[PDB]
DNA sequence: TTTTTTTTTTT
């Protein structure tokens, strides 16, 4: 689970390819008897991958 | 490089080490763990090691190596600094320049790779240079695969008084050493794999003979001769002799086109024919 | 570099003869009703009616007036009406003037030529929308290096694109200028053809 | 306690020092400024957000990098209020709609090779990590 | 104009080299110079120092202003001031961008005199887009730029008259 | 790896006090050992220090070997090594081990206290500003541990002979974690602890206490040179020699026997540079009258491969699931992503439903899944090779129609299957006597 | 804000001031009441003070004190405004004061309202983490779904055209 | 937010 911010967020869609930088770290809203929750606070992020002149080509063909 | 990858492709350790066959891969994690190198930070790139290893890394690696059998591990050469983040070693540009020169894959003319080599000795195209060093990179993981090849196969004969080797066209990565250029430096490593592998006494001190193919559609193959190898080698080798007599007598058909006497183009016919002559004719 | 085309003068007084940039703005229609009948020539929309509403090219509307009203009168499109003209008072800084055009102040500064009653309040529309939206094109076009800007420029008019290319320009040869760049000798239009 | 600011003062010097001089290009062509002139580049356009590269950090000087890497909590505050002293020196006097200085998310983006989420074990608890992945879901934007 | 003849006429100005080759007075169309005596100082058009240089013949010299410390005042006098005050030369940016790429090992702290001329350089542009849009903003007719060296002026004029002529139009197209 | 195994017989041997005090009180034993193979380690490998430290020592069959439900009172904190099948397993959650909290009024951090795994440790009042409230953890000095539960229960066959399958608890705590997925069968050895529950004494309505096993080392028991292969495949006729070492039992058939060895290593599975995704899984579909050893064919084919799974057509995909341990509605692997390599069984094939055979055919020529479902929308893997055998109508194959009349099964789905043997049956006398013996 | 309302609530009275009477000292005291949905954003308690001093009692009168209504929809974005990859966004809005039914699931409303976060506290210990929702002010239905706005020239018309003929109008 | 059993409307 990640948790984005200010600039970061709306940035990425379900789907992408991406690589997080992130400070791994715990939920601190205070099974097992100390088990606490984890998160990846990002910060830093990356994505993995008509013209006037193409229509030319379609004016001559049409032609 | 990571400091892990670089120590599998050096062909001085990639010799000692014996690190093509897992019965001495093991060497290496011993060594590793000798000196207190986390596996996951040796594989790791060098600049993103973290600060407290690096410390003294030149020389508990020095010390590691004599109780291995490895004692001439430093060398003496010379390093730059241009500005904040540029500091290389003379045995860098080097083996960039060289890997600018050999590209495999062509596109020209023969010297249209001399041209964007000869450019990049310039401080003002570090993009070439920090390109160059994808390529070095990229032949440097791709010998090791091939000595790692005639050495599980044993494709070295003992054709009499001199080694013996050739090549595949379905091993891949074997259009790379295609050149008549790239094909020495392949052969002077396969050498000194080799004389580290062997159990022989008389194989340890035979001077290796090498063929590859050249030209699919003349047909020949491409002929290099290297000194015996030893650590003290003199460097005076003798094959320009051997070659010009053996293809006199046999009166087959070569070209001695190069600078350097010891490359030959041969046609894949007149191969036995010029070796077997020039089989008697060293003696 | 040495192409210097004609210049447009579709803001001052009346357009230029050769420039190609008013010859295809005028072309865009306006609305018009008309005054008499239009003898022998009713097959396009043989007489036409008198009081009929048209739509007509600028260029058509020019010679077709009067003063009197003789041939036809003539009435503003709603781009220039009362209704968006508090739209672009609100704050000019999000309207899409290339869908609201492409000729926005090119198109506004010839319907001054009509003598309509709310020219006193055209005339100040224009130079209130102009000056709203200049400090979004100083610093979008001083400031945008090596970047995608075809986003920062498609809700622009030929009035404006002229000026974001005119921005980096000089923002890109000051930058080429600082990187020991602008002194090798290059081939200038054949690069075009490549 | 009373070392502790004193530290400071004396990281968000150096992290202020970086920002300020690190140049890049050689000097047969011609040098950059790179970070100063983005961040006025960004600040101009209201964008408020450099992208801090990691091995340019190490390399100018070499001790910041590594508390980066060790206590990345503590230590990105200073380097987001550094940011923020920069943006000032360098863009003002702002012109007449803006008199108050904004604030400036500092990202950070790297050349290092990634682990993976199942190289996750605890010692790794608050040390920046870099792992690849594909996006599954997205909760709708919220205040904080 | 364009910054590469800013770069011509920034090569005018004087500096001061010491040459390391023998030779008699030379008269110019633009002067004379010379005696150029081998170890002792003389003073050019900065043109010929650079081209000297690059030719190993010479060895430059830091002009006066070029100084650790005055510069380390202009740098708060300019942040001070609220006008465009007055710098060492006309033409400061192209003499410290030509100087420290040419001659940085004849300029004893080179990397500091740069970031200090850059810092200085990012105020004076940052003051003239604050004059720039008060003109507009309140359609003025007369702007007096106090000490504006041509670079600076370069870098937006362009765009600022080109920007202002649209101006006069759109605010004079009612009169007849 | 920071985790040394010492076998426990050479240490009876070696050592004649000690392996009796052993699992009387391991809690303790257990602990100096870990200091003894410290100085060790630290001995043979002075610099080991840079590598966590911190050394375990595992023990090795114990010579105790034990059920899963004779476990009494008698055994609380005493080491003991048990079996069976491990039916859960949540995530490796991470847990505090040397906690450290600061002071909300003072800014000073308290005492380092430990962690045990029973009640949730308290700190005191601050010794620098007596502020007693509510600390806070801090996150940076505290130390963590890797933390995995999972529900180990009874063997099937073993000992469940006339009664229902009892079950426990076991807590794998740092380099164990991930030892074990849900269909293993492992033998754990582990301190039998025990602790209070609030909620069963509200059951109950006696004291009752719950118990789990904190385990100490887990050895899975599961199915995991060439010299003599290269003339065994140069015999040149391996082809006779290895069609009869399949179905090893049933008799005849030598036909389908050859279809299904093609199948079983497979073929290949080469990438069209055309960007058109050809795939490399053989896939077969049986059909035959009842009573041809169709299915024993399938459990065959279920041991002498790998990684193999099995299902019934009377499941397939990723669902939505309430987790047994953790509680949260988790999502769970269906039955054609645990092939994802391997091979997948489907018997009766008839049987399947729409939704079932509207799934099926998407992934023969995709190979791959989506899952929009409730818990989140995903895009999975699945490469598996596909056995099935489907039955006859009329409870007897007749060949006067086509096959695609006695099969029912929709069309195009008998398309996207490789072989198609027909399994049939004839009263044969030469045959009969040749079962028969059999 | 524009868009689709896709819920609505159970309009509820909510005080905005009470009046109480001691039968003992033939008095009369008031309250005044506010909570995080107002303007000024006080939270009072609603205790209704039955002892102000411990002496009287009291009881209150709800014939003389003060309510309101109140309700609460939600806003969802335009399906063909959408980028079609996600599940379109919400808010959150809080009708009043006779704004109260005006819109009913399914319509097309621009609500005119300040923007608020309202934030919370449970057990002394708040998370960072707010409600945002938006009250409104001010409602429109987008669509025009009549046809009653005649011109008095249409009038006009219409009249004439009832009266022109009348044996051919209907055919 | 899960099974299992039982009644009634719906495709
Ligand atoms: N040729 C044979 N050899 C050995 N066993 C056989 C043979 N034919 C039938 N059987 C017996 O029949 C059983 C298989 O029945 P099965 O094929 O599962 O029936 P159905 O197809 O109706 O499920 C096996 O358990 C086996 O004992
Ligand atoms: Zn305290």
């Amino acid at each position: 689970q990640l948790y984005c911010d200010r600039y970061l967020c709306d940035k990425v869609v379900p789907g992408n390819r991406v690589t997080i930088m992130g400070i791994y770290s715990i939920k601190k809203f205070g099974v097992g008897v100390g088990i606490r929750s984890s998160y990846i606070r990002v910060l830093g992020i990356q994505v993995d991958t008509v013209s006037p002149q193409e229509e030319e080509e379609f004016r001559r063909l049409a032609a | 490089w990571s400091l892990h990858d670089s120590l599998c492709n050096t062909s001085y350790t990639a010799a000692r080490f014996k690190l093509w066959s897992v019965h001495g891969q093991k060497r290496l994690q011993e060594f590793l763990a000798d000196m207190g190198l986390p596996l996951k930070q040796v594989k790791q790139k060098f600049q993103a090691m973290d600060i407290s290893l690096k410390e003294n890394l030149r020389e508990m690696i020095e010390q590691s190596a004599n109780k291995f059998g490895m004692k001439d591990m430093r060398v003496q050469t010379f390093s730059i600094h241009f500005g904040f983040k540029h500091k290389f070693l003379a045995s860098d540009v080097v083996f960039a320049t060289m890997s600018l020169m050999e590209s495999p894959e062509k596109d020209g003319s023969g010297t249209d790779h001399f041209i964007q080599a000869l450019d990049s000795l310039s401080r003002s195209n570090l993009d070439k240079l920090y390109h160059g060093l994808e390529l070095a990179k990229k032949q440097l993981r791709a010998t090791q695969q091939t000595i790692a090849s005639c050495l599980c196969t044993n494709l070295v004969i003992s054709q009499g008084p001199f080694l013996y080797c050739s090549l595949m066209e379905g091993t891949p990565d074997v259009m790379l050493f295609s050149r008549p250029a790239s094909l020495s430096l392949l052969s002077k490593h396969l050498l000194k794999s080799f004389v580290c592998s062997t159990k022989n006494r008389r194989c340890k001190l035979l001077p290796l003979v090498m063929a590859a193919p050249l030209s699919m559609e003349h047909g020949t193959v491409t002929v290099v001769g290297i000194p015996p190898e030893t650590d003290s080698s003199d460097r005076k080798n003798f094959f320009g002799r051997a070659f010009e007599k053996a293809a006199e007598s046999t009166s087959s058909r070569m070209l001695h086109n190069h600078f350097d006497l010891s490359v030959i183009e041969l046609k894949a016919e007149d191969r036995s024919k010029f070796l077997d002559a020039l089989i008697s004719l060293l003696s | 570099e040495a192409y210097f085309r004609v210049e447009s003068g579709a803001l001052g007084p009346e357009e230029n003869f050769l420039s190609l940039d008013d010859i295809l703005m005028s072309h865009e229609k306006l609305p018009v009703r008309t005054e008499t009948a239009m003898p022998r020539l009713g097959a396009f929309f043989n007489a036409v009616p008198q009081g009929s509403k048209l739509e007509l090219p600028l260029w058509l509307a020019k010679g077709l007036f009067d003063n009197k009203r003789r041939i036809l009168s003539v009435e503003l499109p709603k781009i220039y009406q009362e209704g968006w003209r508090t739209v672009f008072s609100a704050d000019p800084n999000v309207v899409d003037l290339h869908k609201m055009g492409p000729h926005f102040y090119g198109f506004g500064s010839q319907l001054l030529h009509f003598d309509s009653p709310e020219n006193a309040d055209i005339s100040q529309s224009l130079l209130q929308t102009f000056i709203g939206r200049f400090r979004r094109i100083m610093d979008s076009s001083q400031n945008a290096y090596n970047e995608d800007t075809s986003a920062l420029v498609a809700r622009l008019d030929e009035m404006e694109r002229g000026l974001f290319q005119t921005g980096q320009k000089g923002l890109n040869d000051f930058q080429c200028w600082e990187k020991g760049q602008a002194s090798q000798i290059t081939a200038s239009n054949l690069v075009q053809n490549y | 306690a009373d070392e502790g600011q004193a530290r400071k003062s004396q990281l968000q010097r150096r992290f202020k020092e970086f920002l300020r001089q690190y140049r890049v290009g050689t000097d047969r062509t011609g040098f950059t400024f790179k970070y100063r002139d983005e961040l006025k580049r960004h600040y101009n356009l209201g964008e408020y957000w450099i992208e801090v590269e990691m091995e340019d950090l190490a390399s100018f000087d070499e001790d910041l990098a590594d508390y980066l890497y060790k206590q990345p909590a503590e230590h990105l505050q200073l380097l987001e209020e550094a940011a923020k002293e920069v943006a000032d020196e360098v863009t003002r006097p702002r012109p007449s709609g803006e008199e108050v200085l904004q604030d400036i998310q500092v990202m950070l983006k790297s050349d290092a090779s990634p682990s993976s989420i199942r190289s996750l074990k605890s010692d790794m608890m608050s040390h920046l990590v870099k792992i690849p992945g594909i996006i599954i879901a997205a909760s709708a934007v919220r205040a904080k | 104009m364009d910054a590469a003849e800013v770069e011509f006429l920034a090569e005018k100005e004087l500096v001061t080299i010491i040459p390391n080759f023998s030779l008699d007075k030379i008269y110019l169309i633009g002067g004379d110079l010379g005696p150029f005596n081998p170890g002792l100082p003389v003073e050019v058009p900065l043109w010929l120092a650079i081209n000297l240089k690059q030719r190993q013949k010479c060895r430059l010299l830091p002009p006066e202003w070029m100084d650790v410390e005055k510069l380390e005042k202009m740098r708060d006098h300019e942040r001070k001031e609220e006008t465009f005050t007055p710098m060492p030369s006309p033409y400061y940016m192209e003499l410290t961008k030509l100087l420290l790429n040419h001659a940085s090992d004849n300029i004893p702290k080179a990397d500091e005199i740069r970031t200090l001329v850059k810092d200085m350089w990012d105020t004076r542009i940052a003051k003239l887009r604050v004059s720039a849009d008060s003109f507009v903003r309140q359609q003025e007719a007369h702007a007096k730029l106090d000490n504006l060296t041509l670079m600076e002026i370069n870098t937006s004029g362009t765009f600022l008259t080109q920007a202002l002529n649209h101006m006069y139009k759109l605010r004079t197209n009612l009169q007849p | 790896r920071e985790s040394l195994v010492v076998n426990y017989e050479d240490l009876a041997a070696r050592e004649h006090v000690l392996a009796y005090f052993l699992p009387e009180a391991p809690a303790e034993l257990l602990q100096i050992f870990d200091e003894a193979a410290l100085e060790v380690v630290l001995a043979m490998y002075p610099k080991y220090d840079r590598i966590t430290n911190h050394i375990h020592v595992r023990i090795s069959h114990l010579p105790l070997v034990e059920e899963l439900r004779s476990l009494r009172q008698l055994h609380l904190n005493q080491l003991i090594r048990t079996s069976g099948v491990v039916t859960s397993c949540t995530g490796v959650l991470p847990q505090l081990s040397m906690v450290k909290y600061n002071c909300n009024k003072c800014n000073f951090v308290l005492g380092p206290f430990c962690q045990s795994q029973n009640q949730e440790v308290k700190p005191g009042s601050c010794p620098e500003c007596q502020s007693a409230g509510p600390f806070e953890v801090n996150m940076e000095e505290t130390i963590y541990q890797n933390y995995q539960r999972i529900r180990i229960q009874e063997s099937p066959g073993k000992v469940a002979a006339g009664r229902l399958p009892r079950s426990k608890d076991a807590i794998l705590l740092a380099d164990l974690v991930d030892s074990c997925k849900p269909g293993d069968e492992i033998e754990l050895t582990g301190i039998y602890h025990n602790n209070y529950d609030g909620s069963l004494n509200t059951a109950n309505g006696f004291p009752v206490f719950a118990t789990v096993i904190l385990a100490n080392h887990v050895a899975k028991k599961d199915n995991k040179d060439v010299k003599m292969i290269t003339s065994l495949s140069k015999d040149q006729q391996i082809g006779e020699k290895i069609f009869a070492s399949i179905a090893p039992s049933i008799y005849g058939h030598e036909d389908i026997k050859r279809g299904l060895a093609l199948a079983l290593f497979g073929g290949e599975p080469k990438n069209p540079g055309g960007k058109h995704k050809v795939r490399g899984d053989i896939n077969v579909l049986l059909c035959g009258d009842p009573g041809t050893a169709k299915s024993q064919f399938l459990k065959y084919i279920e041991k002498v491969s790998s990684r193999a799974i099995f299902t019934t057509g009377q499941g397939l995909t990723a669902y939505v699931q309430r987790h047994p341990v953790s509680r949260e509605w988790t999502l769970e692997a269906g039955a054609l992503v645990l092939a994802d390599r391997g091979v997948c069984l489907i018997d009766e094939f008839d049987k399947m439903n729409d939704q079932d055979r509207t799934s099926i055919h998407e992934a023969m020529e995709q190979q791959s899944i989506s899952i929009s479902k409730a818990g989140i929308v995903t895009s999975l893997q699945a490469r598996c090779t596909v056995i099935a055998a489907a039955n006859p109508i009329g409870g007897r194959y007749d060949p006067s129609l086509t096959f695609s009349e006695n099969v029912d099964l929709t069309e195009p789905i008998i398309s996207r299957f490789d072989i198609l043997c027909v399994v049939r049956d004839t009263v044969d006398p030469v045959q009969d006597e040749m079962l028969a013996r059999f | 804000v524009e868009g689709i309302v896709t819920k609505c609530s159970l309009v509820r009275p909510k005080v905005v001031r009470s009046v109480h009477y001691c039968p003992a000292t033939k008095k009369t005291i008031e309250r005044r009441y506010s909570d995080l949905t107002t303007l000024v954003a006080f939270p009072s308690s609603s205790v209704y003070p039955t002892k102000d001093e411990e002496n009287n009692p009291l009881e209150t009168e709800y014939g003389l004190s003060v309510y309101k209504d109140h309700q609460t929809i939600t806003i969802q974005e335009m399906p063909e405004k959408a980028p079609a990859g996600q599940l379109p966004r919400s808010v959150d809005v809080i009708l009043d004061d006779d704004l109260v039914d005006k819109a009913k699931p399914g319509d097309r409303v621009q609500v005119v309202g300040t923007y608020r976060c309202l934030p919370g506290k449970k057990g002394g210990y708040t998370s960072g983490t707010f409600r945002t929702v938006l009250i409104a002010c001010n409602v429109k239905q987008m669509s025009k779904d009549a046809q009653p706005s005649f011109s008095a020239e249409d009038i006009a018309k219409i009249k004439k055209f009832s009266k022109t003929r009348s044996k051919d109008i209907f055919d």
